[PDB]
RNA sequence: UUAAAGGUUUAUACCUUCCCAGGUAACAAACCAACCAAC
């Protein structure tokens, strides 16, 4: 028993061959099963023949009888056929509604989520229809997870390298930070955890989060977690209010935090709030100075990824007390400076997928951009606040669409809050950015940021830009520009000082060749968002859309705090490049 | 050959007055085949038969408590009831008594089995239901004795040592009466034939068998059924000690069962249209239905009522899921309509309302909601007394 | 049995024997109004048979399916359903010791063992703050259960001794708060 | 049932009927036309009474035989499931220990319970209160069976484990106290 | 009011018997499932 997805009708009926269950009204289901291949009809028990020995299982086929389903062959002589009249018999049948059109539920519901289309349909739909694909794309993800093959400890050549043998008859995973595995200790007769584990190229470069002394023997699997059901949509209604609702704002402010109070008071005006903070703008400055303003409100800090609620800590370790905050962790190392689960805290940090069933005078999601509609969805279900205040931003990346093969995700279909700020534009923005010079700023600020984001810095004069196709190697599943490399390794020689950058691409084979020649510490983009050095090199090191991605390349070069040299080898971002061109040597 | 097998040990889970974990026996099943492929013939007779003493498979309804009743006052002189109770029949049984009694079940295998089959099978018996090896908590015990319910003839062989025990009481308050005072010239003669007989012969006399137990059968009448049993018998006989009264049952158990049984087990009665004061847990009341008098069995209310508040699994906590749970609860409880007094009538009145109340809810879920209508015509006579009335009319 | 086709040939066939028998026509004329009119029933006292069968499948398939969607779901929702109606009980009986406890262990104090029912056992209540140390314990007695227990016994949360006196409202913050107090039934 | 031969007897007497209907040409000719669809009728009526009523049997014999299957193989699987037990269970046999004392019987039968008791090598003694601890189990070493026996591990009601120093008499209250105890035959 | 009986097949109508189909009701026997009571 549950909602028909497409009219909210009480039904049964869950269309069987259709991965996530979803409940559907007699005539919602007979559309379904009569446009797509979707056959099994499940309902309180299965519409499956009953009889001894048979495989029928399409509905289509199916009489009633007795007390019982068959199939024709095996039917009794009195029945009537369990799909007939334009709808399936079954519970609720009398109230129900149906839908005049079934085409983005059949889409979404049948889409290998390869196109880029699933997910603008995804993300266009009805809010329904938004948790039903969010709920597919995940169980979709998680089972293709599972496609991957058993990679076993062979030979422990030395420390930090492995060797590893690779199960047959099934694909192996790209060797990046991306795919997180986790090791199995063989015993008498089942397996036990040894921590979670990332692999890159050597053999094989292991980084376990825990150190062990792993034997032959250990083997490794990308771990996969239950999916979930979805009931509360991916943003709670909008409301406007004529003053600030469910706040008391402090009347002595420092002026650390007067830039934010104006906004700090338009978050009280307004259900929810979504907030766009550039590289180095105070995204954390700005979520931290919510508590201050309001000291009284009881506030919940919530993010994708433990690295930026631990940073959120760090932050309001230097601006909250210490006994008003508190840590969730569940049952990885993390913030441990604040006291651990402790809910009924006045302030609460904690993640997507550990928070807790509480309410809150505020709710903070920080890194926007790499939520899901899913993310979205689970903590509203979890959390019921006053105000709600969304903070990310659409010109940085996404969390990664392993996916997705087809077309490239624009920020508007990245999620909902995603989409609003992308259309109807943020409810507020800093303006003012910090860390990089102005070079580096005034080339984002017309790439991506409509160029609106200004500078605090002026120009340093170090912001370097070389165009360079040089020679693309590839390997499993990455790229190498070896030249490019040579061509920075040679800017090393005649500028000693740019021996304290660090190296930045797209990809980890690049680093990985790039850590050996030059020495100087790798970072991939993605893991370099949230970070900040003095000097980077970055080396695009391709032309794909992987490389080019507008919101990548913005998160790339925006890492250096003073001077930044960049290897191009794509001709239309590198003229977008404002920065001091070079002569190949 | 001799198997020797393992029985489990259940504990019960169910309604009760008195706070005993009540357990019973899980036997195996090899000896749950070769014990049927003997009782299932030697036992499926004994439970289709009429009128006879043991009422073992004798339904209450369509008139069968009355005609049980009837029989069991089948010609004696000066009437008086009595019943009683053994206090632990399963536990304290001796080993004599059982073999006796699986000797006497086994008496009708005079032509298809040889003295050797006999014996063999008897030894299985003993092998595996009354001293074999039980499985307590995951741990092999040693049983002492007494009998296993939970076997194939628990209630047949409780109902031969019944009428073991009922025999033994009559000859012991028979031989031990004075016997110069007795006025009656048969039963002096009797007496002495009856001595002779037990001390003085070595082989059966089936004609002064045949005497006694046509003696017994006149003035001692009995009803049996497993451990419980109802006696009509002459009160002037008993009065002069010529036939069993309750003191020389009391003296037979124990001497014969290392059991002392009280009065909080047996009852007499000296008015027999009243019928027996208990009898399977059920009282007899004398009512009028159609011109004529019978007796109806009613059970004790706070049972129908315990039973209709407390529930085994929770969803019988639901009524419009269980409402033939309350039919047969109606059933049991239409006798009380005729007792005097008036709360024991009231119960059946309010199972009766509360069954149309329960047909009205689960019409209303339906309708409402998923808008269907089911409540048919044959539903309209189980809140109605005269579906429960034809259940105690003798028509079939 | 209104709404179909056949039941319009047994009207049409109604109506012309209906003529037929009004007329006063003929002898095998009607005959042949009475052919194709008591076969008429035998076309539809059948068709109207083996649907009317099939509608009181339908009526009783769909209950004993609500009746499981009921009972698999009933099954379901023990844990919330059971302490609900423990409450809504337990506030309907009205009974003073029972409320006194109720409330002190809705707001703080939760006693750490069974309350006991003779005069000489140990008592041990956990008191999280000073609000309710004034609504329970005043001096040297604690009415809790709707009984007199003297204190033996008051030890903070980090396991240290404090006396009957200084509890305060000076030391109001030199006092550890979660205190746990033993006392003994008078 | 349609691909029965006398459906087409039964389609072409019909076929006539209806030409020679529409023409209508006397009952003295009609006669014959209207009786010989009313023996096709007839014919049509046994044959295919004859058929719709072994589709039934069949059917039944299907299913019975499928159940016979069935059962046939789930005696396999209990055949191999007892032996497998059996097999298994006599590897704990302790095969030299109890070789000796059956080889001194007379005539090899030596009874059942006194197999454990001369030839097992682990001990669980359940011990309901202290004071019967301390007269049956006391100490790191006891004796039972004319046997010396070592303690190695104590365990409560909740199976928890209990070390020796624990039970004393004043302490015995706070202990779930069915205890089970057990040791090891020492040589 | 129209000599008699007998003869044949065919058409019609009735009655009778058998057989083959279709429906309604009853009775019983089996099987399966849920529930209640007693020792
Ligand atoms: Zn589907
Ligand atoms: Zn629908
Ligand atoms: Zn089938």
């Amino acid at each position: 028993v549950g909602a028909c997805v497409l009219c909210n009708s009480q039904t049964s009926l869950r269309c069987g061959a259709c991965i996530r269950r979803p409940f559907l009204c007699c005539k919602c289901c007979y559309d379904h099963v009569i446009s797509t291949s979707h056959k099994l009809v499940l309902s309180v028990n299965p519409y499956v023949c009953n009889a001894p020995g048979c495989d029928v299982t399409d509905v289509t086929q199916l009489y009633l009888g007795g007390m019982s389903y068959y199939c024709k062959s095996h039917k009794p002589p009195i029945s009537f056929p369990l799909c007939a009249n334009g709808q399936v018999f079954g519970l609720y049948k009398n109230t129900c509604v149906g839908s005049d059109n079934v085409t983005d539920f059949n889409a979404i519901a049948t889409c290998d989520w390869t196109n880029a289309g699933d997910y603008i349909l995804a993300n266009t739909c009805t809010e329904r229809l938004k948790l039903f694909a969010a709920e597919t794309l995940k169980a979709t993800e998680e089972t293709f997870k599972l496609s991957y093959g058993i990679a076993t400890v062979r030979e422990v050549l030395s420390d930090r390298e492995l060797h590893l043998s690779w199960e047959v008859g099934k694909p192996r995973p790209p060797l990046n930070r991306n795919y997180v595995f986790t090791g199995y200790r063989v015993t008498k007769n089942s397996k036990v955890q040894i921590g979670e584990y990332t692999f890159e190229k050597g053999a094989v470069v292991y980084r376990g989060t825990t150190t062990y002394k792993l034997n032959v023997g250990d083997y490794f699997v990308l771990t996969s977690h239950t999916v979930m059901p979805l009931s509360a949509p991916t943003l709670v209604p909008q409301e406007h209010y004529v003053r600030i609702t469910g706040l008391y704002p402090t009347l002595n402010i420092s002026d650390e935090f007067s830039s934010n109070v104006a906004n700090y008071q338009k978050v009280g005006m307004q259900k929810y709030s979504t907030l766009q903070g550039p590289p180095g703008t105070g995204k954390s400055h700005f979520a931290i100075g919510l508590a201050l303003y309001y000291p009284s409100a009881r506030i919940v800090y919530t993010a994708c990824s433990h690295a930026a609620v631990d940073a959120l800590c760090e932050k309001a370790l230097k601006y909250l007390p210490i006994d008003k905050c508190s840590r969730i962790i569940p049952a990885v190392e993390c913030f441990d400076k604040f006291k651990v689960n402790s809910t009924l805290e006045q302030y609460v940090f904690c993640t997507v997928n550990a928070l807790p069933e509480t309410t809150a005078d505020i709710v903070v999601f920080d890194e926007i951009s790499m939520a899901t509609n899913y993310d979205l969805s689970v903590v509203n279900a979890r959390l019921r606040a006053k105000h709600y205040v969304y903070i990310g931003d659409p010109a940085q990346l996404p969390a990664p669409r392993t996916l997705l093969t087809k077309g490239t995700l624009e920020p508007e279909y990245f999620n909902s809050v995603c989409r609003l700020m992308k259309t109807i534009g943020p409810d507020m923005f800093l303006g003012t950015c910090r860390r990089c010079p102005a070079e580096i700023v005034d080339t984002v600020s017309a790439l991506v940021y409509d160029n609106k984001l200004k500078a605090h810095k002026d120009k340093s004069a170090q912001c370097f830009k070389m165009f360079y196709k040089g020679v693309i190697t590839h390997d499993v599943s990455s790229a190498i520009n070896r030249p490019q490399i040579g061509v920075v390794r040679e800017f090393l020689t005649r500028n000693p000082a740019w021996r304290k950058a660090v190296f930045i691409s797209p990809y980890n084979s690049q680093n990985a060749v790039a850590s050996k020649i030059l020495g100087l510490p790798t970072q991939t983009v993605d893991s370099s968002q949230g970070s900040e050095y003095d000097y980077v090199i970055f080396t695009q090191t391709t032309e794909t859309a992987h490389s080019c991605n507008v919101n990548r390349f913005n998160v790339a070069i925006t890492r250096a705090k003073v001077g930044i040299l960049c290897i191009m080898s794509d001709r239309d971002l590198y003229d977008k490049l404002q920065f001091t061109s070079l002569e190949i040597p | 050959n001799v198997i020797p097998t393992i029985t489990q040990m259940n504990l019960k889970y169910a309604i009760s007055a008195k706070n005993r974990a009540r357990t019973v026996a899980g036997v195996s099943i090899c000896s749950t085949m070769t014990n049927r492929q003997f009782h299932q013939k030697l036992l499926k007779s004994i439970a289709a038969t009429r009128g006879a003493t043991v009422v073992i498979g004798t339904s209450k309804f369509y008139g069968g408590w009355h005609n049980m009743l009837k029989t069991v006052y089948s010609d004696v002189e000066n009437p008086h009831l009595m019943g009683w109770d053994y206090p632990k029949c399963d536990r304290a049984m001796p080993n004599m008594l059982r073999i006796m009694a699986s000797l006497v079940l086994a008496r009708k295998h005079t032509t298809c089995c040889s003295l050797s089959h006999r014996f063999y099978r008897l030894a299985n018996e003993c092998a595996q239901v009354l001293s074999e090896m039980v499985m307590c908590g995951g741990s092999l015990y040693v049983k002492p004795g007494g009998t296993s319910s939970g076997d194939a003839t628990t209630a047949y062989a409780n109902s031969v040592f019944n009428i073991c025990q009922a025999v033994t009481a009559n000859v012991n308050a028979l031989l031990s009466t004075d016997g110069n005072k007795i006025a009656d010239k048969y039963v002096r003669n009797l007496q002495h034939r009856l001595y002779e007989c037990l001390y003085r012969n070595r082989d059966v006399d089936t004609d002064f068998v045949n005497e006694f137990y046509a003696y017994l059968r006149k003035h001692f009448s009995m009803m049996i059924l497993s451990d419980d049993a109802v006696v009509c018998f002459n009160s002037t006989y008993a009065s002069q000690g010529l036939v069993a009264s309750i003191k020389n049952f009391k003296s037979v158990l124990y001497y014969q069962n290392n059991v002392f049984m009280s009065e909080a087990k047996c009852w007499t009665e000296t008015d027999l249209t009243k019928g027996p004061h208990e009898f399977c847990s059920q009282h007899t009341m004398l009512v009028k239905q159609g011109d004529d008098y019978v007796y109806l069995p009613y059970p004790d209310p706070s049972r129908i009522l315990g039973a209709g508040c407390f529930v085994d699994d929770i969803v019988k906590t639901d009524g419009t899921l269980m409402i033939e749970r309350f039919v047969s609860l109606a059933i049991d409880a239409y006798p009380l309509t005729k007792h005097p007094n008036q709360e024991y009538a009231d119960v059946f009145h309010l199972y009766l309302q509360y069954i149309r109340k329960l047909h009205d809810e689960l019409t209303g879920h339906m309708l409402d909601m998923y808008s269907v209508m089911l409540t048919n015509d044959n539903t309209s006579r189980y809140w109605e007394p005269e579906f429960y009335e034809a259940m105690y009319t003798p028509h079939t | 049995f209104s709404s179909l086709p056949s039941y319009a040939a047994f009207a049409t066939a109604q109506e012309a024997y209906e003529q037929a028998v009004a007329n006063g026509d003929s002898e095998v004329v009607l005959k042949k109004l009475k052919k194709s009119l008591n076969v008429a029933k035998s076309e539809f006292d059948r068709d109207a048979a083996m649907q009317r069968k099939l509608e009181k499948m339908a009526d009783q398939a769909m209950t004993q399916m609500y009746k499981q969607a009921r009972s698999e779901d009933k099954r379901a929702k023990v844990t919330s359903a059971m302490q609900t109606m423990l409450f809504t009980m337990l506030r309907k009986l009205d009974n003073d010791a029972l409320n006194n406890i109720i409330n002190n262990a809705r707001d703080g104090c939760v006693p750490l063992n069974i309350i006991p029912l003779t005069t000489a056992a140990k008592l041990m209540v956990v008191i999280p703050d000073y609000n309710t140390y004034k609504n329970t314990c005043d001096g040297t007695t604690f009415t809790y259960a709707s009984a007199l227990w003297e204190i033996q016994q008051v030890v903070d949360a980090d396991s240290k001794i404090v006396q009957l006196s200084e509890i305060s409202m000076d030391n109001s913050p030199n006092l550890a708060w979660p205190l746990i107090v033993t006392a003994l039934r008078a």
